[PDB]
C-alpha cells in the first residue's frame, strides 16, 4: 500500500544506493520467500521486524514470516469501523501456517546500483562523459518494460496493483541533511502496477508553461505546468510545443474526463533516441521524455506524434485491463482522441483525405501480415507491437465500429463506461467485457466483425448488372462480390487462404447518380453475400450513350477491404473526378482514372485543371501530379503537354508549392535514360538551381525532395550506364555531392539534409561504384565522431551496402557495434545492424530457407558467443530473440 | 556568398590571428602566397577592416606588427582592383609611421625589429603612394603637413619613423624630391634645437644625422661637386653655421 524509497550517490559514479521501506497493503499475495526481481546489483542487508533470518539471493526469492517467531494477536484483533466498513478476517488472516493472506507488515533492506546495471543510461560528470556539464551526472532509466528489477529490488508483475510514495533526495523540500533536499511525496491513495515503476534520472530543468494564448508567434493553425523541459535551452521549442501541447491538453481534458496530473511537460534527454523510451513521447508519472528534434520538419509529423502521444497517455494510463491484449482498445481511443482534435486544430490536407491514406497504406502495409489477437509477453515487443500495424489497424477497427449505427450510443457508451471503470474496478478491467457491454447496449453481434476483421480480409471482383424496364420505368441492377485468391503458431505453423475472411458483408451503400452524374444515395442492406438487387423510379461513346438512366458509380465504408469494378470506367472516372461533392469519392474517382485508361490531351488538361485547382489541397494537387506521372502518354513516352505545363506552372513558400515541388521533382525525373543532353540540362539545371526563385528559411522539404529527386534520376536514368555525355553528367554529379557534402559537413553545421543526401547518393549508385573506399571513408567519418548524426547513418549505409568479400567485415562490425554504445550509436547500430544484414541476405519460407543456407555456408565468426555474451538489459531480450531466431 | 566569405574569414582568423611553432612559419607562408596567388578581392573588405581593426587597437609586442606587415604586404603585391578604391595605405600607412609605443614598450633601446619594420613599411607605404597616375595619391600635402606639425609640436615616433616613411613616401612618389628635400631654409638647426631635449642616444642621433646627410647626397650633385667640389666655401662659408649638417654633409661627401 505503501512505499519509501531512499535512492542517492547516483551521479558522479553512474551509481544509485539507498534503503527500501515497502509497507505491504500486499494484503494476500504469497509472503514469506517472495520472488522480488533484480538485476546485477549489490545487495545490503535485509532486516524485517527483529534481526533477519534465511533467505534465498539470486529471480530474487528473500524468504520472510516462515516461523512462529512473530505474533498473530495484531492480524487476529479488529478494530471499531463505521459506514459499514466490516474488514473482517479468517483462517488466511489469522490460521497458523506460513504464506498467511491478508497480514500487514512492513519490509526494509538497502540495495545498491552499480554502473554495470543494464537497462540505464549512467553516464556520471568526472571526466567520462563530455566537456559539457562537468558538475551533472546522466543516469537516464527507463521505466515501460523490466527496469525496476536493475533499479531495485521488487515485483515486476501485473495482475497486483498498488500504491507507493515517491520521496526521494536528488510536498516540498528544501534544506535537509547538509546539501540535500528530502523530497517527500505521499501518493498514497491511487494505486499503479510494477511494469511502470522507473527512475529516469535526467536533467533538473524543467521548461514548463501554461495554456493561456491567443497569439504571440502569429497564432495558430485548472491548467498544469505544460511545455518540455531541457538542459537551459529550447527556448523556441518549448514555447511551440507549450502552445500547441496547451491546446490539445486542454481539448483532450475538456472532452475527455478527469486526469490526475499537472506537470504536462517534456524533456530533451541526452541519451535520445531509444526504441521503446525516447520514441515520440514517453510515459512515466507526470512528465515526457522526448528526442532531439526541436529544429526537425514537424507539421503533420510533430501534430500526429504529440497527438498520438497525449491520447496514448490519456487513454493507457487511466484504464488498467486484466488482458494485455487491449491494443486495439488503447490504440483504437488514442487514434479517436487524436484524430478528433488535429482535425478540430489543423485542417490543410483534408482530414477525410488524410483518413482515407492512411487507411489504404494500412491496407497495403496489411495485405501480407499475421494475426491481430496475438499471444502474450515483455522493450522490443512492446515498442514492435505499439509501431507497427496494430496502430493503423485500431483505426479502420474504431471507425466501423463507430459507424455501424448511431454515434450517440459511441460516444455515450464510451464516456460512460470510462467512468464505471473509472469510478468502481481499477484492476480488474477486462477487454471482452468492454466489448460485450458495448455490443450489448448498442445493437448487438460484432464477434464475426472483430475477429473476422482482425484475422484477416481481401476482394478482386465485382459485377454489375444493368436491366431497363420500360413497361414501368424499372432500372434493377445487381452487385456481386468475388476474389481470386490463389509469432502466431511459430510463424504460421500451418496455413489457410481463409476461405472467406469476411464473414458479414455489412452494408452496401447506392449512390446511383443520375444523368451527367448526378448525386442520387441508397441504402443497400445485402448483408448475405452473393445477392442480387433491384431498382425502378472522338466522343462517340459518350456522344451515343449521354444519358441512358443512372450511372449508379462506386461508393459507403468499404466493408471489405475496397477495389472498384464496373462498366463506363471512362464516364464513371470522369464523372466522379469532375462532379462529386465528396473529397473522398473526388480522391477515388482520380485514383481510378489515373490507373485505369482515357483521352490524352483530355486527361491532361482535366488533370492540370484539377490539381491547380484553388480547391484542391496537398491530396488532390499530389494526386493529379501522380496520376500524371504515372500515366505521362496515352501510349508513347513523355507528355510534352503536362511535362511542359507542371514545368511552366512551378517556374508564406506554403504547403502548395512546398507539396508540388517535392513531387514534381522525385516524379519528374523517373526512368528518361535517353537524352543525356536534355535529362543533365533538366535535372543538373533543377539541382544546381534549387531554390532560385523563393529561397528562404524552409530548406528541409527542399533538401529532402532535391536528394529524393537527384537519387531516382542518377539511379533510374543510371542504372543501366558517353554518346550524351553520360559519364561525364556522372562525374559531375558525384563531384557535385562529394564537394557539397564536404563542404556542409565541414565548414558548416546541418543534419537535417546531409543524411537524406549520403543515402540518397549512396542508394543512386550502389553497384558500379569506387571499389573499394566505402569502408575506409566510413571508417574515417565514424572514428571522427564528425556531427552527432553521421556515424550511424555511415555505419548503417556501410553495413547495408556491403556484401562482396566481407573478409573481416564481421569482426570489424561487432567491434564497432560494440565499442560504440550510446543513444543513437546503440539502438541504431542495433536495429540497423540487424535490419541492414536481414535485409541484404533476403515466399517467406524460401526466403528463410535461403538465409538459413547462406548462414551455413558462412557459419564461421558468430558470436552468439560474444555478441551474445555482452548483450544486456533491452539487447539482451532482443539479441536473445533475434539472436534464438537466427540460431 | 555569405557563407563562404564567412568561413574563409573565420578560418583565418583561428588561423593567421592564431599562433603555432613548427608550422607557424608554413602556415603563414602558405597563407599569405595561396591569398596573393589565387582565391579573388571578396574578402579585401573583411581583411582590411579586421587587420585595421586589430592593428588600431593592438599595438602590443613586434610579432603582430610583422605578422600584419607582412600579410598586408603580400595581400597589397598581389591583389586585385580594391586596395585604391578602398584606401588603406593613408590610416595603415599613417599608423604604421606613428608607432612608437609597440618598440619602446616592446623593446625599446636596440628596435631592431622597430627598424627593420621601419623600413618594410616605408616600402609599401612608398610604392602605394607612387602607385597613382591622376589623382590615386593626393595625400602629400596631408602627410607634409602632419610631418611638420608632429616635428613643430613634439617628439612622436623619434627620431626614425618620420624620416623613413617622409623619405620613403618622397622618393617613391617623386615621379618633388626637391621641394620634400628643401621645404625651408634653416631646419635641421632649427628642428634638432627645437627638439634635444637632452638626447643622450649619441649613437642614434649621430646614425640619423648620417643617413640623412647619405640619402640627401645623383646627376645635380655630380655635375656641381665635379665642376666645383660640392661647395666648400659657398656651404662652408656661406649659408648658415649647422655643425652636423655641415660636418655630416662634408663627411659623406669627402
Amino acid at each position: 500500500a505503501h512505499q519509501k524509497v531512499q535512492l542517492d550517490v547516483d551521479l558522479a559514479t553512474q551509481t544509485v544506493n539507498g534503503e527500501t521501506e515497502l509497507t505491504i497493503f500486499a494484503t494476500d499475495p504469497s509472503l514469506s520467500k517472495v520472488r522480488l526481481d533484480a538485476r546485477c546489483m549489490q545487495i545490503h542487508e535485509v532486516s524485517v521486524n527483529l534481526i533477519k533470518a534465511n533467505f534465498i539471493a539470486a529471480n530474487l526469492t528473500v524468504y520472510l514470516p516462515e516461523n512462529l517467531r512473530l505474533r498473530p494477536h495484531d492480524l487476529s484483533n479488529t478494530y471499531s469501523p463505521v459506514s459499514n466498513y466490516n474488514s473482517p478476517l479468517t483462517s488466511n488472516s489469522a490460521l497458523m501456517n506460513s504464506d498467511r493472506l491478508y497480514t500487514p507488515f512492513v519490509l526494509k533492506i538497502n540495495y545498491s546500483l552499480r554502473v554495470p546495471k543494464n537497462g540505464i543510461i549512467f553516464n556520471g560528470g568526472s571526466h567520462t562523459t563530455i566537456e559539457k556539464t562537468q558538475w551533472f551526472c546522466h543516469t537516464i532509466n527507463n521505466d515501460i518494460g523490466c527496469s525496476a528489477s536493475s533499479w531495485m529490488p521488487c515485483i515486476d508483475n501485473f495482475y497486483e496493483k498498488y500504491t507507493w510514495e515517491l520521496q526521494l533526495i536528488v510536498e516540498s523540500p528544501h534544506i535537509l541533511d547538509h546539501s540535500k533536499k528530502v523530497v517527500s511525496v505521499q501518493l498514497y491513495n491511487n494505486p499503479v502496477a510494477a511494469h511502470h515503476i522507473g527512475f529516469f534520472v535526467g536533467p533538473f530543468e524543467q521548461l514548463p508553461a501554461s495554456t493561456f494564448k491567443f497569439q504571440d508567434q502569429s497564432h495558430p493553425k485548472a491548467a498544469v505546468a505544460a511545455r518540455v523541459y531541457f538542459l537551459p535551452s529550447q527556448k523556441e521549442m518549448v514555447l511551440n510545443t507549450c502552445l500547441a501541447l496547451y491546446k490539445n491538453l486542454d481539448f483532450y481534458s475538456k472532452e475527455f474526463g478527469s486526469y490526475p496530473f499537472s506537470t504536462y511537460s517534456m524533456v530533451f534527454v541526452d541519451n535520445l533516441p531509444t526504441q521503446y523510451s525516447s520514441f515520440a513521447g514517453i510515459s512515466g508519472i507526470s512528465s515526457e521524455v522526448l528526442y532531439d528534434s526541436g529544429l526537425v520538419e514537424p507539421m503533420f509529423p510533430v501534430t500526429e506524434l504529440l497527438s498520438l502521444i497525449v491520447a496514448e497517455q490519456w487513454s493507457g494510463i487511466n484504464i488498467v485491463p486484466k488482458s494485455l491484449n487491449d491494443y486495439w482498445c488503447v490504440i483504437g481511443i488514442a487514434h479517436f482522441m487524436a484524430g478528433q482534435f488535429l482535425k478540430k486544430l489543423f485542417g490543410f490536407n483534408n482530414y477525410k483525405f488524410v483518413i482515407k491514406q492512411r487507411s489504404d497504406r494500412i491496407c497495403r502495409e496489411d495485405i501480407g501480415k499475421a494475426p491481430l489477437a496475438n499471444q502474450h509477453f515483455r522493450f522490443p515487443v512492446n515498442d514492435a507491437t505499439d509501431f507497427k500495424f496494430i496502430r493503423l489497424k485500431a483505426p479502420l477497427v474504431l471507425f466501423i465500429l463507430d459507424r455501424r449505427m448511431t454515434k450517440t450510443d459511441r460516444s455515450f457508451g464510451l464516456s460512460r463506461v470510462i467512468p464505471k471503470i473509472f469510478a468502481a474496478n481499477g484492476n480488474c478491467l477486462s477487454t471482452s467485457h468492454f466489448q460485450h457491454v458495448c455490443e450489448k447496449v448498442a445493437h448487438h453481434k460484432l464477434d464475426s466483425f472483430f475477429n473476422n476483421w482482425v484475422h484477416n480480409s481481401g476482394t478482386p471482383v465485382l459485377r454489375v448488372t444493368q436491366r431497363f424496364n420500360k413497361k414501368r420505368m424499372f432500372i434493377e441492377m445487381g452487385i456481386r462480390q468475388v476474389q481470386g485468391y490463389e509469432e502466431a503458431c511459430q510463424h504460421v505453423d500451418q496455413t489457410g487462404p481463409g476461405v472467406t475472411s469476411q464473414i458479414f458483408t455489412g452494408p452496401m451503400t447506392i449512390r446511383i447518380h443520375e444523368a451527367d452524374g448526378t448525386p442520387y444515395e441508397h441504402i443497400v442492406d445485402l448483408k448475405e453475400g452473393f445477392t442480387k438487387l433491384d431498382i425502378q423510379y472522338a466522343e462517340g461513346e459518350e456522344a451515343r450513350t449521354q444519358d441512358a438512366a443512372e450511372w449508379i458509380r462506386i461508393d459507403a465504408d468499404f466493408e471489405w477491404i475496397c477495389q472498384i469494378h464496373l462498366n463506363q470506367p471512362d464516364y464513371m472516372y470522369q464523372s466522379q473526378l469532375q462532379q462529386d461533392r465528396d473529397v473522398e469519392a473526388q480522391l477515388d474517382s482520380v485514383n481510378f482514372f489515373s490507373n485505369s485508361l482515357r483521352p490524352n490531351v483530355f486527361y491532361s488538361s482535366v488533370l492540370v485543371r484539377t490539381l491547380m485547382d484553388n480547391r484542391y489541397f496537398y491530396g488532390v494537387r499530389c494526386e493529379a501530379a501522380k496520376g500524371l506521372a504515372r500515366l505521362s502518354k496515352e501510349e508513347n513516352n513523355h507528355i510534352g503537354l503536362h511535362h511542359l505545363l507542371k514545368t511552366l506552372k512551378q517556374a508564406f513558400q506554403r504547403l502548395f508549392i512546398q507539396e508540388t515541388i517535392p513531387a514534381a521533382l522525385s516524379t519528374i525525373k523517373i526512368k528518361d535514360s535517353d537524352l543525356f543532353l536534355n535529362l543533365r540540362r533538366i535535372l543538373l539545371r533543377l539541382l544546381q538551381y534549387n531554390d532560385n526563385l523563393n529561397n528562404d528559411f524552409n530548406d528541409c522539404f527542399y533538401v529532402c525532395s532535391l536528394i529524393r529527386a537527384l537519387a531516382n534520376t542518377i539511379v533510374e536514368a543510371g542504372m543501366v550506364l558517353l554518346d550524351d555525355r553520360i559519364n561525364n553528367i556522372n562525374r559531375e554529379t558525384v563531384i557535385e555531392f562529394n564537394r557539397r557534402l564536404q563542404l556542409d559537413a565541414a565548414d558548416v553545421s546541418y543534419h537535417t539534409c546531409i543524411s537524406d543526401t549520403i543515402l540518397n547518393e549512396k542508394v543512386r549508385l550502389g553497384s558500379e561504384g569506387l571499389i573499394n573506399f566505402r569502408f575506409p571513408e566510413l571508417l574515417q567519418f565514424t572514428q571522427e565522431k564528425y556531427s552527432v548524426y553521421v556515424r550511424l547513418a555511415g555505419f548503417r549505409g556501410l553495413l547495408l551496402l556491403g556484401g562482396l568479400k566481407n573478409k573481416s567485415i564481421l569482426h570489424y562490425f561487432f567491434s564497432t557495434a560494440k565499442l560504440e554504445l550510446s543513444a543513437l550509436f546503440k539502438r541504431g547500430l542495433i536495429d540497423h545492424f540487424l535490419e541492414a544484414v536481414g535485409v541484404a541476405a533476403l515466399x517467406x519460407x524460401x526466403x528463410x530457407x535461403x538465409x538459413x543456407x547462406x548462414x551455413x555456408x558462412x557459419x564461421x565468426x558468430x558470436x552468439x558467443x560474444x555478441x551474445x555474451x555482452x548483450x544486456x538489459x533491452x539487447x539482451x531480450x532482443x539479441x536473445x530473440x533475434x539472436x534464438x531466431x537466427x540460431x | 556568398s555569405r557563407e563562404l566569405q564567412l568561413y574563409f574569414d573565420k578560418i583565418v582568423e583561428v588561423l593567421l590571428n592564431q599562433e603555432e611553432t613548427k608550422e607557424a612559419e608554413l602556415l603563414r607562408n602558405s597563407a599569405l602566397q595561396s591569398v596573393r596567388a589565387d582565391p579573388g578581392l571578396q574578402l579585401v573588405p573583411y581583411f582590411i577592416q579586421f587587420i585595421s581593426e586589430t592593428i588600431t587597437k593592438n599595438l602590443k609586442n613586434i610579432s603582430l606588427l610583422s605578422t600584419m606587415l607582412e600579410l598586408i604586404y603580400s595581400l597589397l603585391m598581389n591583389e586585385s582592383l580594391f586596395l585604391e578604391p578602398y584606401v588603406a595605405i593613408i590610416p595603415c600607412i599613417l599608423t604604421l609611421l606613428l608607432a612608437k609605443k609597440i618598440g619602446n614598450v616592446d623593446d625599446e633601446l636596440q628596435k631592431q625589429q622597430q627598424l627593420a619594420l621601419r623600413e618594410l613599411s616605408a616600402s609599401l607605404l612608398e610604392r602605394v603612394i607612387e602607385d597613382f597616375g591622376s589623382s590615386y595619391s593626393t595625400l602629400k600635402p596631408r602627410i607634409t603637413r602632419t610631418l611638420l606639425r608632429a616635428f613643430v609640436s613634439v617628439n612622436n615616433t623619434t627620431p626614425g619613423t618620420q624620416y623613413g616613411a617622409l623619405l620613403g613616401l618622397r622618393g617613391l612618389g617623386s615621379e618633388v624630391i626637391r621641394i620634400v628635400v628643401l621645404g625651408n631654409v634653416i631646419n635641421w638647426s632649427s628642428t634638432f634645437l627645437e627638439k634635444l631635449q637632452q638626447e643622450d642616444q649619441v649613437f642614434l642621433i649621430d646614425t640619423l644625422i648620417e643617413t640623412l646627410r647619405v640619402l640627401t647626397k645623383g646627376i645635380d650633385n655630380e655635375r656641381l661637386k665635379q665642376r666645383v667640389g660640392d661647395l666648400i666655401a659657398d656651404r662652408i662659408q656661406a649659408c648658415d653655421d649647422a655643425q652636423d649638417i655641415y660636418w655630416g654633409i662634408f663627411f659623406g661627401e669627402v
